[PDB]
RNA sequence: AUGAGGUGGCAAGAAAUGGGCUACAUUUUCUACCCCAGAAAAUUUAGC
């Protein structure tokens, strides 16, 4: 039986803000 | 001022320094990477100041470690394919029609594409309803787009500015080719 | 976008006109460059075309 | 390196999508570089070491310059902020400057 | 010019340089080599420029500065070589060795080494009469009852580059569901290319795109091309032959079709008639093309 | 950061919908450039993705294809191929993959993303109408 | 008046040589086929 699943969806920056979370701050560098 | 390179442990977190993509830092970079065409009894350039290292579109934001980590949080946003599709041989049987659609990436102000409109449909005869006579009336109209060898009519429609309304149309050409396949008009007598 | 035929009921209905305009149309439908707005302003003009000749 | 290097020891200045197989626009980013290009070395006279990089991902655009260390540093980022924003408002697009300062020219060989 | 001092540090920055590019890549410092480092440093840096050295590298110092300077003598001025002041004492030494090595004896498909490659393997630029002296002394131990230490020291002196043997690879004879046995090969001519399958019994038979060959090829000089390679070792008439061709013309066609024949049929005659076909031009392909 | 490090980090909002997803037989990403280093690259970090992710793909190179012109002066044009079809991913799976394989496209290098949904025949067609 | 107009004319002739374009066939031409058919009728340019 084909159990299609559900279309979950997300903010337009959410994927950024994802990706964004997976760094932290570089310690040696001045601010961005 | 001394360049931060010599403030990086052997340690570090690589993808920290490089988070997104962005262009060959000598200063930030912590190799002795050269490139350039030696001279006669030379070496190639080193990295502070060379214009070629500079050009090139490097993949430092992009390493293994840094790869694995963004797809482990990127998990989060996927869904599952539904396990009873096993192969090719159930999607074309649950699921007869395929629609064809193509998205274009370049670099510009522009977003634009006159190419992404089209719309490919693609629907085996056999996967519908259709007795002698509504197929071979189904054959002879589409003409063409059916091919004899794979059994696949391809109604291919790029008429309408958008995509969606290119695939309501191509829906709409379906369902009136159906239709008018399974009639016989009095002149079908004269065959 | 494809059936652009309605437009065409204040003309000639089986003169030449409504062959021209047949095929005016059948251009017209076949555009994706052009919004409705614009096709119907080119039958529009047409109309107003003939209507003084 | 002479002009028949450019793809065996040189590389390409710009980097844009449009001169490939398909793509469309190319008259365009090569206007585009062009005035990016005059207008960078009328913006910042005499800083210049080398010829610019203009890379394009998306409707982004990265000016990757290689200046000197003769000016003073305010007036350098009095310039990137100036030159951003009116380059941003010139091409309607994401417009952004990445300078790296140099001591000196770095000679290569002397023709 | 290098100093001892700059390359040390050139040292320690590649090391460094060398566990930080192990750290990037995820992979284990101990263990991280040259090899990775240039996969690392290609995928880091992607360059598709065509000369290997235009583009980007990490070598260790040592390869990058060649620094062919070597000390002869130490701190108190003594040279380190009992031969220092002939000025070749890594020749002179090797000419010694050699004279000691035939007094000792007389008392009881390669080459010879180039010049060029003595001097790098000796590290002092020679002449061609000294070397034309050295390789007479090579010669002379060589006449000699060579043992096998003298052996294995002229063969440190002997490339292996001369001699290459052409001869014709053969196809290996495949077996098809009825069991006969049958070879398969390929020729290509101008724009045609051509696939014969060849087997081992027949009545002469050929069939070119599932046609008959004097139906596919009207011209009489297709068809005395196609006879070449069998009549060339009598063998008309023990053949059948299934060949398949695309491209190009009526001409190119035929030539590689006699091609791909010839290379098939190798496999059922003797090595003596294989050389015979080379000879014959049968087994080579014709590169002459258009422009 | 050995001790300053954040205590907890805002997750973004990913919001499991009612309606049904789409579904994707095949995905080919069809990728075009002038370097074929490039592009090299761009597989590798493709396909470790697409593994990492769970989807299956598979790579291979069409033909290069060159434009040569004159004003002699010979001018050239290269453009190199890398195809990565992407077979049996829902909607989602394929929206994530594309945006972040997008967003790190490299200079130079164009994109072509071919999706080929899976539908079924509309309710209307189903019967003949009588 | 090197500006703007009007009224008439103007529309050449002969060679020797330099060059260019067209058609120029029987080993040809038309039809069927793509090759076993039937009807019609002196310097100069390259060489490899
Ligand atoms: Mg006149």
């Amino acid at each position: 039986e084909v159990v299609i699943p559900k279309k979950k969806t997300w903010d337009k920056v959410a994927v950024l803000q994802a990706l964004a979370s997976t760094v932290n701050r570089d310690t040696t560098a001045v601010p961005y | 001022l001394p360049p931060r390179t010599e403030k990086m442990a052997v340690d570090q977190d690589w993808p920290s320094v490089y988070p997104v993509a962005a262009p060959f830092k000598p200063s930030a970079v912590p190799l002795p990477v050269r490139m350039g065409y030696p001279v006669k009894k030379g070496v190639p350039m080193a990295k502070e100041g060379n214009l070629e290292l500079l050009k090139i579109p490097n993949f430092l934001h992009l390493t293994p470690v840094a790869i694995k980590k963004h797809c482990e949080a990127l998990k989060d946003f996927c869904t599952e394919w539904p396990a009873a599709l096993d192969s090719d041989e159930k999607c074309e049987k649950h699921f007869p029609i395929e629609i064809d659609s193509t998205d274009y990436v370049s670099s510009g102000p522009s977003v634009r594409n006159p190419r992404a409109r089209v719309v490919v449909l693609r629907v085996k005869l056999s996967s519908l309803n259709l007795d002698d006579h509504a197929k071979k009336k189904l054959i002879k109209l589409v003409g063409e787009r059916y091919c004899k060898t794979t059994d696949v009519l391809t109604i291919k429609t790029d008429r309408c500015p958008l995509r969606r309304q290119n695939y309501d149309y191509a829906v709409y050409l379906l369902t009136v080719l159906y239709h008018e396949s399974w009639n016989t008009e009095e002149w079908e007598k004269s065959k | 976008h494809i059936f652009l035929e309605k437009h065409l009921e204040s003309f000639p209905k089986q003169g030449p006109i409504r062959h021209f305009m047949e095929l005016v149309t059948c251009g017209l439908s076949k555009n994706p460059y052009l919004s409705v707005k614009q096709k119907v302003e080119h039958i529009e003009w047409f109309r107003n075309y003939f209507n003084e000749k | 390196h002479a002009p028949h290097y450019i793809a065996h020891r040189k590389g390409w200045l710009s980097l844009h999508t449009g001169n490939l197989d398909g793509e469309d626009h190319a008259a365009e980013r090569t206007v585009e570089d062009v005035f990016l290009r005059k207008f960078m070395w009328g913006t910042f006279p005499g800083c210049l070491a080398d010829q610019l990089v203009l890379k394009r991902r998306g409707n982004q655009l990265e000016i990757c310059a290689v200046v000197l260390r003769q000016l003073s540093p305010h007036k350098y980022y009095f310039l990137v902020g100036y030159s951003e924003t009116l380059l941003s408002y010139f091409y309607k697009c994401p417009v952004r400057l990445h300078l790296q300062t140099v001591p000196s020219k770095v000679v290569y060989k002397y023709l | 010019t290098y100093t001892e001092d700059f390359i040390k540090k050139q040292i320690e920055e590649f090391n460094i340089g060398k566990r930080h590019l192990a750290n990037m890549m995820g992979e284990d410092p101990e263990t991280f080599t040259q090899e990775d480092i240039d996969r690392a440093i290609a995928y880091l840096f992607p360059s598709g420029l065509f000369e290997k050295r235009a583009r980007p590298v990490m070598k260790h110092p040592e390869q990058i500065f060649p620094r062919q300077r070597a000390i002869q003598w130490g701190e108190d001025g003594r040279p380190f070589h009992y031969l220092f002041y002939t000025g070749k004492q890594s020749y002179y030494s090797l000419m010694h060795d050699v004279y000691g090595m035939l007094l000792n004896l007389e008392k009881h498909g390669s080459r010879w080494l180039i010049k060029e490659e003595l001097e790098e393997m000796l590290v002092e630029k020679l002449s061609d009469l000294d070397y034309m002296q050295f390789i007479r002394l090579l010669e002379k131990l060589l006449t000699s009852q060579c043992g096998a230490a003298e052996e294995e020291f002229v063969q440190r002196f002997r490339r292996s580059v001369t001699l290459e043997s052409k001869k014709q690879l053969i196809e290996p004879v495949q077996y098809d569901e009825q069991g006969m046995a049958f070879s398969k090969s390929e020729g290509k001519r101008k724009t045609a290319k051509a696939e014969a399958i060849v087997y081992k019994h027949g009545s002469g038979r050929i069939k070119v795109n599932g046609i008959d060959y004097q139906l596919y090829f009207p011209i009489t000089q297709d068809r005395e091309q196609l006879m070449f390679p069998f009549h060339f070792v009598d063998r008309l008439g023990k053949h059948d032959v299934t060949c398949t061709v695309s491209g190009g013309g009526r001409s190119a066609q035929a030539g590689a079709i006699r091609l791909a024949m010839a290379k098939a049929l190798c496999s059922f005659v003797t090595e003596d008639e294989v050389e015979w076909m080379r000879q014959a031009g049968l087994l080579t392909t014709d590169p002459r093309v258009r422009e | 950061l050995h001790v300053d490090v954040p205590k907890d980090l805002t997750k973004p909002v990913v919001t499991i919908s009612d309606e049904p997803d789409i579904l994707y037989k095949r995905l080919s990403v069809l990728v075009k450039g002038h370097d074929k280093a490039v592009l090299d690259s761009y597989e590798y970090f493709a396909v470790l993705a697409a593994k990492e992710l769970g989807i299956s793909i598979k790579v291979h190179e069409p033909p290069r294809k060159i434009e040569r012109f004159t004003l002699r002066v010979q001018y050239e044009m290269r453009t190199l191929y890398r195809c990565l079809e992407l077979e049996h991913l829902t909607g989602s799976t394929a929206d994530v993959y594309l945006e972040y394989i997008q967003r790190n496209l490299p200079e130079g290098v164009a994109m072509e993303v071919t999706k080929t949904q899976l539908e079924q025949l509309p309710e209307h067609i189903k019967e003949p109408i009588w």
